Parts: C-alpha cells; structure tokens; sequence
RNA sequence: AAAACUCCAGUUGACACAAAAUAGACUACGAAAGUGGCUUUAACAUAUCUGAACACACAAUAGCUAAGACCCAAACUGGGAUUAGAUACCCCACUAUGCUUAGCCCUAAACCUCAACAGUUCAACAAAACUGCUCGCCAGAACACUACGAGCCACAGCUUAAAACUCAAA
C-alpha cells in the first residue's frame, strides 16, 4: 500500500516535538 | 533433495512464525532466465606488464625489447581471436547446457499449471 | 463376489531408509566419527544435504562436535590430519 | 488382492524374474504367478502356515 | 532387575581402600572409543 | 597418487625440495588488503628476509590496489629473497583484494617456486562488529 | 520436607532393598537423584495424608495437591533467581489455577 | 545423577599422574561421590595448544571418571578442578549412558507442501 | 476430481477405469452417434494427440464424416459465419478421441 | 592462532602449475562458504537485514532447485518432432 | 461370463505389481535415427536409443527387452495443482529377443 | 582524493567482563517481547472453553539514575572532501550509548497488520472459502500518537482521549 497516511501523522508528530522543544 | 516448505510460509493453518517471507509467490514459471557473461575483463595484462618493465629498464626502445613486445602482440591477437570464437560459439550452440531459448520453448511445451 | 478387491496394509513397501548412524551412539569422546563429518580444509561442519543424515542424528553429531571442540578432544579450524585415511561418508566435489 | 503379499515376499526372496514378462498376450504366467498358484493349491489345506507353506512351494517348484 | 544389576556393579566400584591399585591399573591400560562409520551402516576400528 | 593435503609435522613423509623438509621451507606471507598488498618472506625459524609492498615499489594511492602493482611487489620480494637464497616457497594468504593471485604470479616471475597455498584470512567466529554499511 | 536418605518413589515397593548394601541404598536415594523425585515423594506423602483414594490422579483433590507441590517448587526456585520473570509468571498463574480448583471443590 | 569428568592432565611421568588421580578422586569422594570406574585414554597430542595457569601445553594425558554424586557438589568439584595445578582442564558432562536412545524408524520422505496459493488464472 | 466416480481404484498409484461403466456409457454414446448418422447429420471427429491424427483423418475420409485434428483456430464454431460463408451448416454432433 | 599452522585450508601444488592449485583452493573456500562470509563481514549487516537476506536465499534455493528438477524431467523431451507432418 | 474385477485379477499388469526393475519384453513400432519408440504393453510407450552393439538389427517391428523404471514418469513441481506427465514410461534396453 | 597515522606496518609469541562462523537446505522453545559458543544446577501454569482499557505480572531497541568494565561499533562533535550551499551522502577521528550489577522507563511497521476455542470442504489484491461460540475493537476526512481532565519512581514523557473551525470528499 501507500505510505501516505503515515507520512501526515509523522509530520504532525515532528511538529509537536518541535513545539515542545520551543516552549 | 529440494528444501521443504511445509510449515514455512505465514498461512492461516500454521501455529508458527513464518520461516520465509517471499516477495514473489513460489510458483515456478513457464520461462527460465536469460543468460549472462563478461565483466571488467582486462585481458593480457601480465603480458603487457613484462614489456612495460623491460621498456622502463632500457632507454625506451623497441630494439632492446623486441622479443617481449612481439610476444605481447601475439597474446593480444590470440585474445582477439578468442573473442570471435566465443561469439561464434555460445550464441549459436552451447556445449553442455542448453540455450535459454530452447529451454523456454521446452517449458512452453509442458507449462506449469496453478490455475486448475 | 470373491474377485472384488480387499483393503489391506500397503504391501510392496520397502522399509524406510536409515540414517546410516541410526542405532549408533555418538560421543564427544569419539573424534573419528565426528571428524568424518567435518571439512578437511576449514574445519567447518558439513550440512545435512552433504552428510546425508536424519535430523536428530545430525543435531546429535553437531552438538557432540561442539562439545569436543570446547572440551579439547577435537580441533576446530581444521579436521585432524591423522583421520583423513578413513571412509568418506559425505558427498563433495573439491579436487575433482 | 490377497496374493499381493505372497508376490511381495517372493520378490524379496527371489529377484524380479530373469524370465521376461510378455504383457501383449493374455493368460501369461510369470514365475511369481506360478508360485502364487502353487501356494493357493497348498493353502487351503496345507495347514503349516506362512514360512512353511513358502518352503513347500519352493520345494514343489524345484521338483 | 535394575537393583540386582546395581548390586552386581557395586562390588567393582572404587572405594578408599581399593583405590591406588585401581589407579595403577588404569594408568597401565588404555580403553579407546574411536570407532569410525563407513558409507553403509557398519562400524570399523 | 599425489595428495592435496599437506605433509603433517609428524613423521615420516617421503618428500623434499632442494634437500629440505616441508616445515623447513620458507613462508611468503601475502596480505591482500582492499587497497594495497604487502608480501613478506620469512624462514622456518621466523627470520624476516624481505618485506615488499605496493607502497614500497613506486606506486601510491588507489593504484596500490591494482593487480599490476601487486605483481610488481611480488617480483620485488622474489628478487630480495634471491640474494639471501630461497628458491622454494610456501605461500600464506591473508584477506581478499585483487592483489592476491597477482602477488603469487609476481613471486613466480621473480623465480621463486610455489610449493603450497594456504589462506588464513581472519574469519572471526563472531568477534568485533565491523563498520556500518555505507551508501554505495 | 522429606529426608535426603529416603528411597525414591520408584525403588520403594521392591522387596530386597531393605537388606541391601549401603552404597546401593545411597544410589537409590533422594539425596542423589534430582528435585523431581523429591517432589514426587512429597506428592505421595500428601496423598497419603489427605485424599481418601491414593493411586488416582484423576480426582480434583489429587490435582490440587500436585498444583500445590508445583507452586512450592516455584517458590523455592524464586528464593534465588529473583530476576527470573518466567518462573514468577508461572507461579502467579498456577496460584490462580489452584484457587479456581479450590473454588470448584467447594462448589 | 551419574556424571563424567573429562580430565585432561599432563604429560608428567607416571607417579605424578597417579598422585594427581588419587587427589582428584579423593576430592570427589569428599564432595560426596561414588566413583565407579577409571578410563585412561592415552597421552595424545592436544588438538590445539591449551593455556594454563601458568604454562601453555601441547601434550596432555586424557582420563574419564564415571561417578554418581549429588547435584549440589558439581559446582564445588569444578571449582576444585580450576584451582588444581596439574589439570589442563576438567569439564564435567552428565553421563551419556543415562539417555536411552529412542528406536528410530528412519528418514521419511517429505512431499511437496501443497495448497499454498489459491486457484487464480493470474 | 470429476472422474472419481468412473474410476475403479488405483493399482500402485496407477488409476484403473470401471470397464462396466465404460461399456454402459459406450452403448449410449455409440447409439446416439448412429442415430445422428441416420438423420443425415454432420459428425465431426476432433483430436490433438498427433500420434493418431493421420488415423483419425483416414477414418473421417472412409465414412461420410469429417475431421479436425490440427490447431483449432479461435472461433471455428462460434464465428463460423465469417471463417466460412454466411450460410454454413455446423456439426450436428462432435466426437473427441482426445478431449 | 593456538592451532597448528599448516593444515587448515592449505593446497599442495604438483609440478608447479600453481594457478590450478589456487583455483582449487578458491573452489574449496566457496564450498565451505568462507569467501561469502568474508565479503559480508566487511561491513556489519544488521540483524533484520541479515534475516531478510537469509529468507531471500532460502526461497531462491527452493525455487531454483525445483526449476532444475523440472528441467531434468523435461530434458528427455528434446529429440525431433516424431509425428512431424500433421 | 466374466466380470471386470475378475479380468483385472488375472491380467499381466496386475500379476507383476510394481514396475521397478522388471525385465519385460516389448516391440519397437517407430524409429527416428537415434531414438526407438518401444511399445511394451501398458498405458504409454517408451523410448530408448540405438546402441553401438548391432544398431542395424533394431528395426520397426522387432522385439526388445526393457528393464522398466516406472510405467508413467510423473512429478509435481513448486506451484503445480497437478503433476506434469511426460506420456512416456522410462525403460532401459537390455538387448533383443 | 585531501585529511588521519608514522609511538606506523608485516611475521612471531604472549594475550578479554566484547561478540558468539560452519552446523541453520533444520523450523524447534517461549505467553509475547525474544531465544542458535560450551558445561552443570534449577526449570517450562491449566484434564472443559471464553473471560480485567477498574487488577497483577511480563514487554525489543532507544532513553533516565547510580556504580563498574571499555575490544570493536557509534548518534553528537571536530577535521577532511563534495556541492551554488551540504548543518548530509564518502573518508578519518572520538564521545554518550551498546556490555556488567542494582533500580526505573513501558513505547515499536510490538505486523504472521489475519483474536481465543470447537468444527467444515470468491468484489479486487493479499496468505482459498466458511459454520458454531466467546470476548476485544470499529462506525466520513482532517483537526488529533493534539487540547482539557485523570493516573503513573514518567516533569520535553507515557497511558487514556474530546470539541470548534473546515471540507465533499479521505
Ligand atoms: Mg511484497
Ligand atoms: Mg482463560
Ligand atoms: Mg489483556
Ligand atoms: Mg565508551
Ligand atoms: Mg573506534
Ligand atoms: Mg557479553
Ligand atoms: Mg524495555
Ligand atoms: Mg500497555
Ligand atoms: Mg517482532
Ligand atoms: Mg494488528
Ligand atoms: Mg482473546
Ligand atoms: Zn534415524
């Protein structure tokens, strides 16, 4: 199958992590 | 003897981890693969090398090392001949194993049947 | 009536093939036999296709070999050269 | 069939006959077949059981 | 039967008195376990 | 007749070369690395006769790890041996890396006679875990 | 806890053992043999004590005794081996099984 | 349980060897053993060189000792062996003759493992 | 699978057909064929064994009937209207020596 | 290291052919499986990857062997068209 | 009148049993230089080839002696729903008559 | 190829708390995670089945604390190359860490993405199609392994887990 649904999730997680790091 | 595939593939029946996880289905096809040959060959290097050495030793002349140079040339010629010979041979008629085309034809004559 | 067939216990069945080593008893002390199933050049243990053994037997051999190697009865990176002039059990090319 | 066992035994004892089998003509009698027939003749009413019966058959053949 | 066998064996076991002699005997003698199989199922030494 | 397997250090094998036993004949250690091959020559008592590699003879860099270079090195080694009196050699190989047969060839050319070839390439029975798998 | 010098569960019924050699006796004793024989002996003892019909092992009671013995063994093992988690798991499951059995018996 | 002690000595003349044997057996007895028989398997050349503690050896005598003993004693025995000088190594394996062989019928021919894939024209 | 009712058994892994059954079937089939022949009907023998192609052709010749022992092209019967003219009479019976 | 030095994977030469001996040695190595190991032990092959590789190998063997068998079975059937005409 | 079972019972193919190594007689009915098409009764034919020993004797019609190695030659392969038959027996020539 | 090393390289000895060729064309053991160097000791619940996202006991790797070992590997970092740039891919160096002992943490594409037990002979791809019974879970996309609450030796964490706004799809 695709890895397209996962990718979005991954992106979201990364962003969250970044946010956490920032604040 | 062919290695067994009894309780190896992850199937509904098995109470096991899969031994194998093959990306192609193990169903032997009605073809056989195309044949192969050749690489970074570099023939007659040893012959070359001696000649080179001789040249280095001397001034840099043909006159001093005329018996090595000639040998090298001969070797080269032989190699050339051999390539031609090879071409004549293994594409036309293989001595030992069959040509792939023939094998393919044979397979087609008695093809494998999963589709029942 | 009579000449119809009768269901019966599978005659003409030749008794199943043997390991060669089936009734035999394998010890780490016996280097000879163990040596026989090792490659003379590398001291690597031969497979099952090469050796031609039943699985239990093969396992027994291999464990025994291992034991020998640790306990100091057998060599490891080669097969002992005193035991080359012996019966060849295994099926192997090299030399031709 | 019941004679199959006997045939098998014969084979085990006496290797697959040097006499050539025909298969083309019907009512061919191989050596094995002959042996079987002999056995049948003997048992019922030979009464000595298997090995003994076999031996008897062999003896008969020899004669 | 097993018990009987054990009993039979026991008389030949090494105790503290029958020791040194036994050791000496062992030293003198040599058992060998190196039987070597052939291609068929047969033993040879 | 003729065995592939060598004569053991135990006695008594009816073989000599130049009036010497197998164990007495000198060893030529060829270390075929992936980008250079070094060829030592040593006596039976472990006295070094002649070191020679693809670096020592002329070449530097990736041109060390060619076959020609290896051959040259071998030749050099042979030459060095010849002064000290060697003639027959046992050969011992280490590693893989083109200059492996080439070295042998070079040695042969130099005039030394190859008696035997044994490769004690170190195959660790799981020892140290090597470098990470690079992107080719 | 049974004594070490006692005979096995195997070599008990047999006759001549009572008047036999000392070494032989030792050989056929719990002291020499492994823990499983000891366990068996314990089980037997328990059966003798409690159950109405010894030599059964299909009735609930017998099963329970066996379970108890197993639990005890596990506990003993876990005196040392305090990082052994599989054994702990076994203990815990087995206790619950025993409890269940007891409940059934009660019912 | 029954046990075998795969004892690998020197290579150091008879009397010394005898003494060593006496010692080892004595130790075993103390630990709580009933030693059964003695099997000297010659002084053979050792398959590799085998490093003591403190000397490295090439020749070495081989001995096997059949013995019944309690389960707890084995570790102690091993320790003792390790301590003792004239033993090159003393591994202790439980006796092979304990295990009776299951009577083999032999290798059975395994067929093609079938019905692994569905009937599709593909 | 679909020939198991007609099989008698298997003598050392070699299957043997019920001859009585065959006879019964034969009586029908042959009779039917005969009837077809009587009714001025086209019979078509077919095969792809090669060994017996010539024989089959000969048989076809000898009778009033036909044969087709060679490579069967796509739509000799379904498309007949094109492969031959528009007014063809197709076989009113067919026989396979080798199905 | 602690073994004897000239027994493991040596090949004696007859009358100075040398190349032949080398070839033989190589063949032996291949048979044992040493060369492949050496090639692979150049870098660390991670467990999962190794497993995958193994799987690939075993499957290949299963396939390949079967194919070979089939070929063997069918080498009987190369002759000439015996019925020819048709 | 006979049955079928009875007939089967007293017929040469059932009289012999398994075909593995059984010296059988059978006629040759077709020829292509090297190979010889041999009928030996049974289900299929088989082929052996002309030997050096009296090659000009093995003609169409003559009788020959086969060793017989199975009657049918079959095998099932990796993905096969059914074993793939050759339609030949595999039988080795002993000689003539 | 620069850099790096020349206290380097090769042969030969002496030489481990690291990691366990070949056997492994076997397919086992465990509940899963996982487990193929050797030895000994202990040792692998349950004579119905299902059954805790309120329990308890486990749970790779990574990670935290504290103290040890430290060959080799190696995030990070440094140097060299490469490129417009290279905070990468290639090279070289070296650290946390991988290892041991004692505590935590509790997540994986923890996937054989195929629940347990009893039984039987077609949407499309994939590992044919189903009965009985039980529990667990799911009911448009995204917002969302988010927010808020709650519990947790976790304080940048984990577990559970919304709504609005939006869209005619996903
Ligand atoms: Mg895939
Ligand atoms: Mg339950
Ligand atoms: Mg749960
Ligand atoms: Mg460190
Ligand atoms: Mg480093
Ligand atoms: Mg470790
Ligand atoms: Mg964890
Ligand atoms: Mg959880
Ligand atoms: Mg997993
Ligand atoms: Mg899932
Ligand atoms: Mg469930
Ligand atoms: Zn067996």
């Amino acid at each position: 199958k695709n890895v397209l649904k996962i990718r979005r999730r991954k992106m979201n997680h990364h962003k969250y992590r970044k946010l956490v790091k920032k604040t | 003897a062919t290695p067994s595939l009894r309780g190896r593939l992850a199937r509904f029946g098995n109470p096991r981890k899969p031994v194998l996880k093959p990306n192609k289905p193990l169903i032997l096809a009605n073809r056989v693969g195309e044949r192969r040959r050749e690489k970074g060959e570099a023939t007659c290097i040893t012959e070359m090398s001696v000649m080179m050495a001789c040249w280095k030793q001397n001034e840099f002349r043909d006159d001093a090392c005329r018996k090595e140079i000639q040998g090298f040339l001969d070797c080269a010629a032989r190699a050339q001949e051999a390539r031609k010979m090879r071409s004549i041979q293994e594409t036309l008629g293989e001595s030992g194993s069959l040509l792939p085309n023939k094998l393919n034809k044979l397979l087609q004559r008695f093809p494998n049947k999963p589709y029942l | 009536n009579e000449d119809l067939p009768i269901s019966m216990e599978n005659p003409y069945k030749e008794p199943l093939k043997k390991c060669i080593l089936c009734g035999k008893h394998v010890d780490y002390k016996n280097v000879q036999l163990l040596s026989q199933f090792v490659s003379p050049f590398t001291g690597c243990i031969y497979g099952r296709h090469i050796t031609g053994l039943c699985g239990k037997k093969q396992k027994e051999i291999t464990k025994a070999i291992k034991r020998a190697q640790i306990m100091g009865f057998m060599p490891v990176t080669y097969k002992d050269p005193a035991y080359l002039k012996d019966p060849k059990v295994c099926n192997i090319r090299y030399r031709e | 069939y019941h004679e199959d066992r006997i045939r098998a035994k014969f084979y085990s004892v006496y290797g697959s006959g040097q006499r050539a089998f025909d298969l083309f003509n019907p009512n061919f009698k191989s050596t094995c077949q002959r042996f079987v027939e002999k056995y049948t003749e003997l048992q019922k009413l030979g009464e000595t059981d298997e090995e003994k019966l076999f031996v008897e058959t062999g003896k008969a053949l020899l004669a | 039967r097993e018990v009987l066998q054990l009993q039979e064996e026991v008389k030949n076991f090494i105790t503290r008195e029958n020791l040194e002699a036994r050791v000496e005997a062992a030293l003198d003698s040599r058992k060998n376990y190196n039987w070597a199989i052939t291609r068929e199922g047969l033993v040879v030494r | 007749k003729f065995s592939i397997y060598p004569p053991i250090p135990g006695e008594e094998s009816s073989l000599r070369w130049a009036g010497k036993k197998f164990e007495e004949i000198p060893i030529a250690h060829i270390k075929a690395s992936h980008n250079n091959t070094q060829i030592q020559v040593v006596s039976a008592s472990n006295e070094p006769l002649a070191f020679a590699s693809c670096g020592t003879e002329g070449f530097r860099n990736a041109k060390k790890g060619t076959g020609i270079a290896a051959q040259t090195a071998g030749i050099a080694a042979a030459a060095r041996a010849k002064q000290k009196g060697v003639i027959h050699i046992r050969v011992v190989v280490k590693g893989l890396g083109p200059g492996r047969l080439s070295a042998m060839h070079g040695l042969i050319m130099g005039g030394l006679e190859v008696i035997s070839i044994t490769d004690n390439t170190p195959i660790p029975h799981n020892g140290c875990r090597p470098r990470k798998a690079r992107k080719l | 806890d049974p004594p070490p010098s006692t005979l096995l569960k195997d070599y008990q019924n047999v006759p001549g053992i009572e008047k036999v050699d000392d070494v032989v006796k030792r050989l056929l004793s719990l002291e020499m043999a492994n823990k499983k024989e000891m366990l068996k002996i314990k089980q037997e003892q328990f059966m003798k004590k409690i159950v109405a019909n010894p030599e059964d092992t299909r009735s609930l009671e017998a099963r329970i005794i066996a379970l108890s013995v197993k639990i005890r063994s596990y506990e003993e093992h876990l005196e040392k081996h305090r990082k052994d988690k599989a054994h702990k798991r076994y203990l815990l499951m087995s206790i619950d099984q025993r409890k269940k059995m007891l409940k059934n018996l009660r019912n | 349980p029954r046990y075998e002690l795969a004892l690998i000595l020197k290579a150091m003349q008879r009397p010394e060897t005898a003494a060593t044997l006496k010692r080892t057996i004595e130790a075993l007895m103390d630990r709580g053993a009933i030693v059964r028989d003695l099997e000297n398997l010659g002084e053979r050349a050792l398959p590799y060189r085998i490093s003591a503690h403190s000397q490295q050896h090439n020749r070495g005598g081989y001995f096997l000792v059949d013995f019944y003993a309690p389960t707890a004693a084995v570790e102690s025995m091993v320790e003792h062996l390790s301590r003792d000088i004239d033993v090159i190594r003393g591994n202790i394996v439980k006796h092979p003759l304990t295990q009776e062989l299951k009577e083999c019928e032999g290798i059975v021919p395994v067929p093609l493992a079938e019905k692994l894939y569905s009937t599709k024209k593909r | 699978r679909f020939m198991e009712p007609y099989i008698f058994g298997s003598r050392l892994d070699h299957d043997i057909i019920d001859l009585e059954q065959t006879a019964t079937h034969l009586q029908l089939a042959l009779n039917f064929t005969a009837h077809m022949a009587y009714r001025k009907g086209i019979i078509l023998f077919i095969s792809r064994n090669r060994q017996f192609s010539y024989l089959i052709e000969n048989m076809a010749r000898d009778c009033g009937e036909y044969a087709h022992t060679r490579y069967f092209r796509g739509g000799m019967l379904t498309n007949a209207r094109l492969l031959f003219g528009p007014t063809v009479r197709l076989p009113d019976l067919i026989i396979f020596l080798h199905t | 290291a602690k073994h004897l030095k000239f027994i493991a994977r040596t090949v004696m030469v007859q009358e100075g052919n040398v190349e032949s001996a080398y070839r033989t040695l190589n063949r032996i190595l291949t048979m044992d499986g040493l060369i492949e190991d050496i090639k692979h032990r150049r870098y660390y092959e991670k467990p999962c990857r190794r497993r995958q590789r193994e799987s690939y190998e075993r499957c290949r063997r299963i396939y390949n062997m079967e194919m070979a068998r089939k070929i063997n079975f069918l080498m009987r059937k190369n002759r000439a068209d015996p019925w020819q005409g048709c | 009148v006979e049955s079928f079972a009875s007939m089967l019972r007293h017929s040469p193919l059932t009289q012999m049993g398994p075909a593995k190594d059984k010296l059988v007689i059978g006629r040759i009915f077709h020829i292509v230089e090297n190979d010889l098409y041999i009928d030996f009764g049974g289900k299929f034919h088989c082929v052996c080839r002309r030997p050096e020993v009296d090659g000009e004797k093995y003609q169409k019609g003559t009788r020959v002696r086969l060793r017989l190695l199975d009657l049918e030659l079959t095998s099932r392969f990796l993905g096969a729903t059914t074993d793939t038959t050759v339609l030949e027996a595999n039988a080795v020539l002993l000689g003539i008559q």
